[PDB]
């Protein structure tokens, strides 16, 4: 309904590659009155 | 042929609505997408 919610959760981890088996649940961050369709994304990195 | 614009010449001695008056209009549009501006919420002393 045009808002934009973002929920999210950091935590330490010492693994070698993998999605660890576990549980935890994200808190929500931020949530933006933005108003705007969206079907496609994409992610920026560090070079 | 004409200049489509003229100037205002506004001087302080010229009579009541010949004078310069600033205008402001606060249009404004409703409902399509997340309401984004309102008035303070007024609000009152907390009882228990
Ligand atoms: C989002 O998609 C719908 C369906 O096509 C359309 O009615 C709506 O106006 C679009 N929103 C924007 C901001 O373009």
């Amino acid at each position: 309904d045009g808002y934009f919610k973002i929920y999210s959760k950091h935590t330490p981890i010492n693994l070698v590659r993998d999605l660890p088996q576990g549980f935890s649940a994200l808190e929500p961050l931020v949530d933006l009155p933005i108003g705007i369709n969206i079907t496609r994304f994409q992610t920026l990195l560090a070079l | 042929c004409y200049f489509p614009l003229q100037s205002y010449g506004f001087q302080p001695t010229y009579g009541v609505g010949y004078q310069p008056y600033r205008v402001v209009v606060l249009s404004f549009e409703l409902l399509h997408a997340p309401a984004t501006v309102c008035g303070p919420k007024k609000s009152t002393n907390l009882v228990k």
